[PDB]
């Protein structure tokens, strides 16, 4: 199929940037006590 | 000059002012009478 | 006074005949 | 595709069982948002402004986490006093019953149009 | 020291919910990104 | 104490129907919107704007009456009664579709008044105003569909007409011309509405089936006191049940009820965003890769290509009568048929 | 509650019935005479069952101009007359 | 017990045109079509 | 709190926090100006909408 | 690469289902 | 701890760090403006302003710079089509560089204000608490905004000290940046009159100066101070978001309908010009005026400018795109190379047939050829359907007047059918589709993209205004309602007035 | 230029995945006390 | 509970050094990834 | 997108230079 190439990077960043954000917050919540 | 649409606009503005003034005058009168 | 069940039954029958009149007009 | 061909062959939009189903799902979404907003509106102050209000509730606590009387007072003033549930059990039964009955009727509508009893 | 700083928290349930939101949104919008 | 203070005390007095300051906006506008709809569906035709009968007086029933949109040549005119189109004549105003703009504008300001009423009652009662926040989603839907969508299009004509079958026509129009089911914003709207219905049913059934035995009767409804401080159902038992049935369960009641707020409101907001896109014809009509593949391969057939063919059929067979101002004359040979594909 | 007389006490009152056994038939008769005498067709501009189409034409009378729509409707009504 | 209350106004502004419209619609049911 | 030259210059502009005019003040004049603003917005709206047509005011590209 | 993307996102969702069910934060009474 | 969606609430009682965050946002926005201008300059093709203008190339920020007077580049080209030329420093590149430098300076200022947050200026002199006197802040800012508005109207737009603004003919043929005199009559409220824009900015700037002076000098009423919660910065956020979504709806509307501030030479045509056949009427008027003067059809159609014919083409209609069809308009039908001329269709009697034009609603449209009355004389049947008005059975020929194929005539049915399929789009143009791998699927102009973004943003900002107004008006109960909330306060028939303890019966 | 398109996503992942990793570790180090 | 778990640390200097390593490696290898 | 990538990585490196110089963890004696 002749898809938009940038769709790949778009989807990847759409997965990566928010998820990472949440992961960062979660991990720094677990290290607090 | 005053176009027919400008006269219509004046009629609409006056009708809205009359409706609001009548509403607020009646509400103020009943509020004063009740308490 | 009039009992409440009498009023409820009368209102129900009136609403039933107005619905039946509308459906009769629909079929006509 | 199934939806469009079904509308072509049976006129499902004009079928009252599908209209009952739409009332069921629209009302279910409405009452879901309504119940959520009324409970969230009447939460009892147990936390600070920095803390999330969800931490005000303890899992398995015995006391009610929201003031149902305040929620009933709000909703009674919003429409009128007799359109509001003072009984939480009656309210939750209504929340269960409305979309379930609506979806029952729309599933039965699909079955009855399967036997080619079509909409108006 | 600035006295207005506060600690930030995100529990595991919020992590799971946020990951579910992001992944489902990506699954929905990936076909439109590829087009 | 001042006329403002005395009026304020009168407006917020406890009574059967609360008035408030917001009532001055809400009750006239909502009453006029409802009365205009009833008047239009009872008496007013759509013969000169659509070429349709849409009133009980013409012989229509409850499903087929509507207050139809103005004619396409009206553009986005406000169509005031005293405006340059009707020129004060009530009969021509009704014939030109002025009742539609009457209902739409008074309904918009009535929705504003109802949300202000929610804010006002939340202020006096002393609760947080989350009901107003939740009501922002029906307002977003109404503004996007009945105002923003026709304003982006050519005229008020392409807004929904206030009626049952007219709304059904609006649904079929959006399928045929916009491919609105393929739009992901509509997909999130559908997910929000169906998830809200699911949450309503599941939460009601869960509460009703985890009730504490608080009375001796077999009808449990009388076993609840509104002023009681204890929970009427077991959250622990409900959490255990749904954890073992579904894998996950709510454990925070406040988060549960916020989630019940969040799901349909977010769905409706997403659908409103998609409707704004459709107002500018920025539709998710097609996938370009599948269009190219179908162009280069006659044997390629998916359900999406079949849906495109169905949309073409909808457009060509409904356009001459649904858009009478365009004077579409489609001869029989140009009408798409399955036996010619 | 709120200082108003209850609805049940109102509707079960004989005085309520004796007021509302006259006013309600009067309004019903007013609406019936509004439709039956044909005043509704004139007030709202709704065509009569013989007034949809002109005697010679079978074209639907759509309005096509914004600022001449009133005159266009009047022209259609004159051509059916 | 007063009579000319806000409740009276709301009930009657919804009630009087309702009966007028119902009489109108019944007279519509007896149109020859 | 650190004192700066620009801070000392700007200090009179941030020294009247919470001071109010008693009672209703200029609220009726504000209401008059709000009503006039509403009328002005209505005027420009109906001019754009072509509900209000004025002589010498053609709301079109051809007016240029 | 578009098929791989869809399958990858779906597999991530299934793995998240596993972790959300079996490695959840345990609800504790009181 | 704080939830994620509340992290920035650490700034609420910290004016210095709030200023630092605002400076950081301003640096980010200015840096976006500079980098977007540089990217557009790297991708822009200035060679053909007639058939490949900026709105065919997906240029978003270039039309705004062109709107306020920036028409040249340091490379020597101009958007009006001139080579050579001296734009001075304030070329497109100069504007982009100024924005990048501004972004860097604001970033450094944000760093300073973040580090040195504890300034005496932000503290209340008699209590030592962080306090902002918001009404006098509003007065100062409104005075500054009025001064800037007045200066922009009186000096920039007028051309007294400044370049003026983009003005154009009604058909977008000869647009240029010109000085504009203010229009003080009622025609200043015509949205298509640039003199109205100038007069607005002068008058509204003067009014803003007066109102800013008023808000500096006189204090708010105590009633309004309590009702609007003027000691709370969140009320400023709520009303500001309200005004911002109002302005966003206004700019979306004026972009979509068109105005003097959205010229078609910079943003492309509107959908309503296709709907009303605006350019087709002008082209037919010019052709008839040439024909009555004594020319033939070939000379009358050869006098039509290619730009005017390019406006009469549905591929330039902003209501023809798609939500996920990305990129410039040239990515669709291609880069326009030349006008092919006007297609006149005739039957075997030589009677003129007219192709019915595609409306914007239709993703696809049938080809129908009618005579001047409106009755159908020919058509292209749907795929393999049987026919009685096909092009073969009634001998349809097409003749091109003007353009590339001026004087030619085609009679073979496939060529005539292909030209009719293109003629449903309006004027027929030759397209180069290989340079960008154009797919032949229409995209929208920057007019449509701007309108979409700003309408969606305005709706979301309506929600934001609702949320923040609710937060400022209900600040005392947003951690939950009173635990000791009286049931008599919420029950009926206990107080006369709702929520008033004093009205207890 | 006719580059490999995947280079883009490659480069982005080559930037994103390790750096994010470090950021995660750094942030959870700062929240420990 | 597992008694072998130990806290993991990354100071800001190590963050800067790792970011420098990653970004410089990306700048070096990006031309070869694009090729 | 190639030039954009190179300039973006370079800008990230320069920003990292800024943060490593002016926002370093300060060395403390003893
Ligand atoms: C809550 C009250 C309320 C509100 C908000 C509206 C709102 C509206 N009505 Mg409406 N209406 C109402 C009550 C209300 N109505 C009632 C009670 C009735 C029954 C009588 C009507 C009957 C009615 C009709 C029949 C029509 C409307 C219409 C309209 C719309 C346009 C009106 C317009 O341009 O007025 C503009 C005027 C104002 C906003 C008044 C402003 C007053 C200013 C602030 C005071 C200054 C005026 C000054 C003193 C007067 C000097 C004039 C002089 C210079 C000549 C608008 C949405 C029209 C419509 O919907 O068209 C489709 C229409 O045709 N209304
Ligand atoms: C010295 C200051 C300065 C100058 C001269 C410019 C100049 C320019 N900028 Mg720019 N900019 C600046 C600072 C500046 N910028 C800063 C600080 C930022 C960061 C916030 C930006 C961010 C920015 C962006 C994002 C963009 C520009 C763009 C542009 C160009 C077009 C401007 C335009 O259309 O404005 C339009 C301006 C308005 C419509 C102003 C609306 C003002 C509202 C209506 C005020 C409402 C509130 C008001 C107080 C109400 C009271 C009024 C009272 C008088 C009654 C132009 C070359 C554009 C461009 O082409 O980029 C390359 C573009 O897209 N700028
Ligand atoms: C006001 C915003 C705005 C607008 C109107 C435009 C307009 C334009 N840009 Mg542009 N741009 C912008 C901001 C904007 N830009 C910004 C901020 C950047 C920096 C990232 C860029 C970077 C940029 C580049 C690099 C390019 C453009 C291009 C273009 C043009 C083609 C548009 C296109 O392909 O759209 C595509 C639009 C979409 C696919 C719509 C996206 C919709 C999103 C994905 C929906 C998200 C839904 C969300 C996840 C739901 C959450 C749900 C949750 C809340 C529950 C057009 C003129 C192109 C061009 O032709 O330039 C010459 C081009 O190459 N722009
Ligand atoms: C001028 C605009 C403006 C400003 C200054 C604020 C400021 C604030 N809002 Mg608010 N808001 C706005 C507009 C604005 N809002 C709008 C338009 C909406 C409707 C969508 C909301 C809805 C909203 C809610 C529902 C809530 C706030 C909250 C808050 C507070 C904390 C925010 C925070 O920590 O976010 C932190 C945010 C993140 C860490 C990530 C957000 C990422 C988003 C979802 C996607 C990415 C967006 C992208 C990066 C930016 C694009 C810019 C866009 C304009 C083009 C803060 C005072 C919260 C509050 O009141 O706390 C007490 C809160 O609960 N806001
Ligand atoms: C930083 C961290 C996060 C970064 C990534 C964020 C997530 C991934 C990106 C999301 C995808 C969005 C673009 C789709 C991909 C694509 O193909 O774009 C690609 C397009 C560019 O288009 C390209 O152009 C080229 C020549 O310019 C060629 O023609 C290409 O074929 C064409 O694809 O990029 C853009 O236009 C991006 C800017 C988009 C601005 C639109 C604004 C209008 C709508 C905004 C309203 C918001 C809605 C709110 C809803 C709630
Ligand atoms: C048909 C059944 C009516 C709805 C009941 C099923 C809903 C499912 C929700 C999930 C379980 C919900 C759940 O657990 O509910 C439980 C709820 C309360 O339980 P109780 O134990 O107190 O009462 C039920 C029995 O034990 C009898 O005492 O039961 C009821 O309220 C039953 C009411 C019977 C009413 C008789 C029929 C009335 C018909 C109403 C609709 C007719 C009009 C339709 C118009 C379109
Ligand atoms: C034989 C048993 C069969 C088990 C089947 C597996 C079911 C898995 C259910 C979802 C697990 C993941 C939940 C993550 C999130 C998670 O772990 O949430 C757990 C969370 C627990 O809430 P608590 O009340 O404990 O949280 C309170 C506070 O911490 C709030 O942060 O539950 C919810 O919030 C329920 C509402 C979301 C329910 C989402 C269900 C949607 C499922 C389908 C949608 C995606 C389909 C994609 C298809 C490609
Ligand atoms: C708590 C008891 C009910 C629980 C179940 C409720 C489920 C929901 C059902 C709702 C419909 C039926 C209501 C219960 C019915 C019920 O309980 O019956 C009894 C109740 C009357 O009882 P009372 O005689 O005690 O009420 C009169 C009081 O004023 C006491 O003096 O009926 C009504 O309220 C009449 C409804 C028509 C009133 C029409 C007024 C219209 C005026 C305009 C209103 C505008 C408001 C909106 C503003 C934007
Ligand atoms: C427009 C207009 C206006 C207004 C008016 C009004 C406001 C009116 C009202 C009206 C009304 C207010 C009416 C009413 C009506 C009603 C009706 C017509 C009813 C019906 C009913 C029925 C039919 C029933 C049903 C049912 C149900 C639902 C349930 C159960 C079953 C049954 C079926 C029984 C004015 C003049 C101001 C101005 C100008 C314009
Ligand atoms: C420091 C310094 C400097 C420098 C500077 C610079 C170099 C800057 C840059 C800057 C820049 C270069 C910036 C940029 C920015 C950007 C941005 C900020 C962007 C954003 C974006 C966004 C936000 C987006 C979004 C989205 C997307 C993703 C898609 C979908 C849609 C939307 C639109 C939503 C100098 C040397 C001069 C001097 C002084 C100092
Ligand atoms: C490609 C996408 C990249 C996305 C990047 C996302 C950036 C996210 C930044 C993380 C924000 C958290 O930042 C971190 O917060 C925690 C609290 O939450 C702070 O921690 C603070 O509180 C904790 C808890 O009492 C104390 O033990 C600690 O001593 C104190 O400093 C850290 O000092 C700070 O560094
Ligand atoms: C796309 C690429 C994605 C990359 C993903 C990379 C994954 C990185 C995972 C990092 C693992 C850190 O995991 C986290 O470690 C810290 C210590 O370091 C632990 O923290 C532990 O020690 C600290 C310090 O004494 C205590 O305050 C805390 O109570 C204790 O649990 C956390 O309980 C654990 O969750
Ligand atoms: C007369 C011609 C020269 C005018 C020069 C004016 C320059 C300064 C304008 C400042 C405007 C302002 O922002 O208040
Ligand atoms: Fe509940």
């Amino acid at each position: 199929m002749e898809v938009n190439q940038l769709g790949l990077i778009a989807t990847a960043l759409f997965v990566l940037v928010p998820s990472v954000f949440l992961i960062i917050l979660y991990v720094q919540t677990e290290s607090q006590q | 000059t005053i176009t027919p649409s400008l006269k219509g606009f004046f009629i609409g503005l006056l009708s809205g002012a009359v409706v609001l003034g009548l509403t607020f005058a009646v509400l103020i009168a009943i509020s004063q009478i009740d308490k | 006074r009039i009992p409440l069940w009498i009023v409820a039954t009368v209102a129900g029958m009136g609403v039933i005949v107005i619905v039946g009149l509308f459906f009769y007009g629909a079929y006509a | 595709n199934f939806m469009i061909v079904f509308q072509a062959e049976h006129n499902i939009l004009m079928h009252p069982f599908h209209q009952l189903g739409v009332a069921g799902v629209f009302g279910g979404a409405l009452f879901c948002a309504m119940h959520g907003s009324l409970v969230t509106s009447s939460l009892i102050r147990e936390t600070t402004e920095t803390e999330s209000a969800n931490y005000g509730y303890k899992f398995g606590q015995e006391e009610e986490t929201y003031n149902i009387v305040a929620a009933h007072g709000y909703f009674g003033r919003l429409i009128f006093q007799y359109a509001s549930f003072n009984n939480s059990r009656s309210l939750h039964f209504f929340l269960a019953a409305w979309p379930v009955v609506g979806v029952w009727f729309t599933a039965l509508g699909i079955s009855t149009m399967a036997f080619n009893l079509n909409g108006f | 020291p600035n006295p207005n700083r506060q600690p930030v928290e995100l529990n595991r349930t919020s992590l799971y919910l946020g990951l579910l939101l992001i992944l489902v949104l990506a699954l929905l919008f990936s076909s439109y990104f590829f087009n | 104490r001042g006329w403002f203070d005395i009026l304020d005390d009168w407006l917020k007095r406890d009574r059967f129907v609360f008035v408030g300051w917001s009532g001055i906006l809400l009750f006239p506008c909502a009453y006029l919107a409802l009365g205009g709809w009833l008047t239009g569906t009872t008496f007013v035709t759509s013969w000169y704007t659509h070429g349709l009968a849409s009133s009980y007086l013409e012989g229509c029933n409850f499903l087929t009456v509507a207050v139809s949109t103005p004619a396409n040549s009206m553009g986005h005119s406000l169509l005031l009664l005293w405006g340059p189109e009707a020129q004060g004549d009530f009969t021509r105003w009704c014939q030109l579709g002025g009742l539609w703009t009457f209902i739409a504008l008074h309904g918009a300001f009535g929705l504003i008044g109802f949300m202000l009423r929610q804010f006002e009652i939340a202020r006096l009662v002393g609760v947080r105003p989350y009901n107003a926040i939740a009501f922002s989603a029906p307002i977003a839907v109404f503004v996007s569909v009945f105002l923003i969508y026709p304003l982006g299009q050519s005229s008020w004509f392409f807004a929904p007409s206030f009626g049952v079958a007219a709304i059904f026509r609006f649904l079929l129009f959006f399928q045929g011309f916009h491919n609105w089911t393929l739009n992901p914003f509509h997909m999130m709207g559908v997910a929000g509405v169906l998830g809200g219905a699911l949450l309503c049913a599941i939460h009601g059934a869960t509460v009703e089936n985890t009730l504490f035995q608080d009375g001796e009767g077999a009808s449990t409804f009388r076993a609840f006191n509104p002023t009681q401080a204890e929970e009427t159902y077991s959250m622990v038992t409900a959490n255990r049940f749904w954890s073992q049935i579904f894998g996950i369960a709510f454990s925070n009641k406040r988060w549960l009820h916020f989630f019940m707020l969040f799901v349909p409101v977010t769905g409706l907001w997403m659908s409103a965003i998609g409707v704004v896109g459709l107002a500018l014809n920025l539709r998710s009509y097609d996938f370009i890769s599948q269009e190219i593949r179908a162009a280069e391969d006659p044997e390629f057939e998916t359900f999406y290509t079949k849906n495109l063919l169905l949309n073409e059929g909808i457009r060509a067979w409904m356009a001459p009568q649904d858009q009478p101002h365009e004077n579409f004359v489609f001869p029989e040979e140009v009408l798409p048929r399955g036996n010619a594909l | 509650t709120t200082g108003e007389r209850p609805f049940s006490d109102i509707i079960t009152s004989v005085r309520y019935w004796v007021i509302h056994s006259i006013t309600i038939p009067a309004l019903f008769i007013a609406g019936w005479l509004f439709v039956s005498t044909g005043l509704a067709y004139d007030v709202f501009g709704t065509p009569r069952p013989d007034s949809y189409y002109a005697q010679e034409q079978r074209s639907i009378p759509l309005v096509t101009d914004r600022f001449e729509a009133k005159q266009q409707v009047e022209t259609f009504l004159e051509q059916l007359k | 017990y007063p009579i000319f209350t806000v409740r009276w106004v709301a009930v009657h502004t919804l009630a009087v045109p309702t009966i007028f419209f119902l009489g109108a619609i019944a007279a519509m049911q007896f149109i020859q079509r | 709190a650190r004192r700066t030259w620009l801070g000392d210059i700007l200090r009179p502009l941030n020294s009247e926090y919470g001071k109010v005019a008693p009672g209703w003040g200029t609220t009726p004049l504000m209401a008059v100006f709000m009503g006039l603003f509403l009328v002005f917005l209505l005027i420009i709206l109906e001019i754009y909408n072509s509900t209000l047509i004025l002589d010498g005011v053609n709301v079109s590209w051809k007016a240029l | 690469m578009e098929t791989i993307t869809y399958v990858f996102i779906f597999a991530c969702i299934i793995a998240l289902f596993f972790f959300a069910i079996f490695f959840r934060e345990p609800p504790r009474i009181t | 701890g704080l939830p994620w969606y509340r992290v920035h609430t650490v700034l609420i009682n910290d004016p210095g760090r709030l200023i630092a965050a605002h400076l950081m946002h301003t640096a980010l926005v200015a840096g976006w403006a500079g980098s977007m201008a540089l990217y557009e300059l790297a991708t822009f093709d200035p060679s053909d302003p007639v058939l490949n203008p900026m709105w065919r190339q997906g240029m978003f920020v270039l039309p705004f710079m062109a709107r306020l007077g920036v028409t040249g580049s340091w490379s020597g080209w101009s958007i009006t089509g001139e080579t050579g030329i001296d734009p001075g420093f304030w070329s497109f590149e100069g504007v982009a560089l100024a924005h990048i430098v501004l972004s860097g300076l604001l970033f450094l200022a944000a760093c300073w204000h973040w580090v040195y947050w504890d300034l005496e200026l932000f503290r209340d002199p008699r209590t030592g608490e962080p306090a902002l006197d918001l009404p006098k802040m509003f007065g100062i800012h409104l005075f500054l905004a009025g001064l800037l508005c007045f200066g922009f109207g009186a000096f920039h737009l007028t051309g007294l000290f400044g370049p003026g603004m983009w003005v154009s003919d009604p058909y977008g043929l000869t647009g240029s940046v010109q000085p504009v005199a203010p229009e003080w009559g009622p025609d200043g409220f015509n949205p298509y009159n640039p003199g109205g824009v100038v007069a607005h900015h002068i008058a509204a700037g003067i009014v803003g100066i007066i109102a800013g002076l008023f808000h500096i000098l006189v204090r708010p009423p105590q009633r309004l101070y309590k009702a609007l919660r003027m000691g709370n910065i969140e009320t400023v956020l709520s009303s500001s978001i309200a005004a911002v979504f109002f302005a966003a709806f206004v700019v979306a509307g004026t972009m979509w309908y068109g105005s003097a501030t959205t010229p078609i030479e910079l943003f492309g045509p509107t959908r309503y010009q296709w709907d009303s056949s605006y350019f087709q009427q002008e082209i037919n008027r010019r052709v008839q005026a040439s024909l009555a003067s004594g020319a033939t059809l070939e000379e009358a159609w050869s006098a039509i400018p290619e730009k005017l014919a390019f406006y009469d083409y549905i591929g330039n209609n902003p209501a023809k795109g798609g939500l996920f069809r990305t990129g410039p308009m040239n990515k669709g039908d291609g880069i326009a190379q030349a006008w092919k001329g006007h297609a006149v269709f005739r039957n075997k009697e030589g009677e003129e047939l007219f192709v019915r034009r595609m409306p914007a609603f239709f993703e696809s449209f049938p080809v129908i050829l009618t005579d001047k009355n409106g009755v159908v004389k020919a058509d292209i049947p749907f795929r393999r359907a049987e026919s009685k008005y096909s092009f073969e059975q009634q001998g349809v020929t097409v003749s091109f007047y003007g353009g590339e194929l001026n004087g030619q005539t085609f009679t073979d049915p496939p060529t005539v059918k292909s030209y009719a399929r293109k003629a449903i789009f309006g004027e027929i143009f030759e397209f180069d589709t290989e340079t960008l791998n154009s797919d032949g699927i229409f995209r929208t102009s920057p007019r449509g993209w701007f309108t979409f973004a700003h309408a969606v943003f305005a709706l979301l900002f309506f929600f934001g205004h609702i949320w923040h107004g609710a937060r400022t008006l209900f600040r005392d109960v947003f951690s939950g309602i009173d635990p000791e909330l009286s049931p008599e306060q919420v029950e009926w028939g206990f107080y006369q007035k709702v929520g008033d303890v004093t009205t207890r019966r």
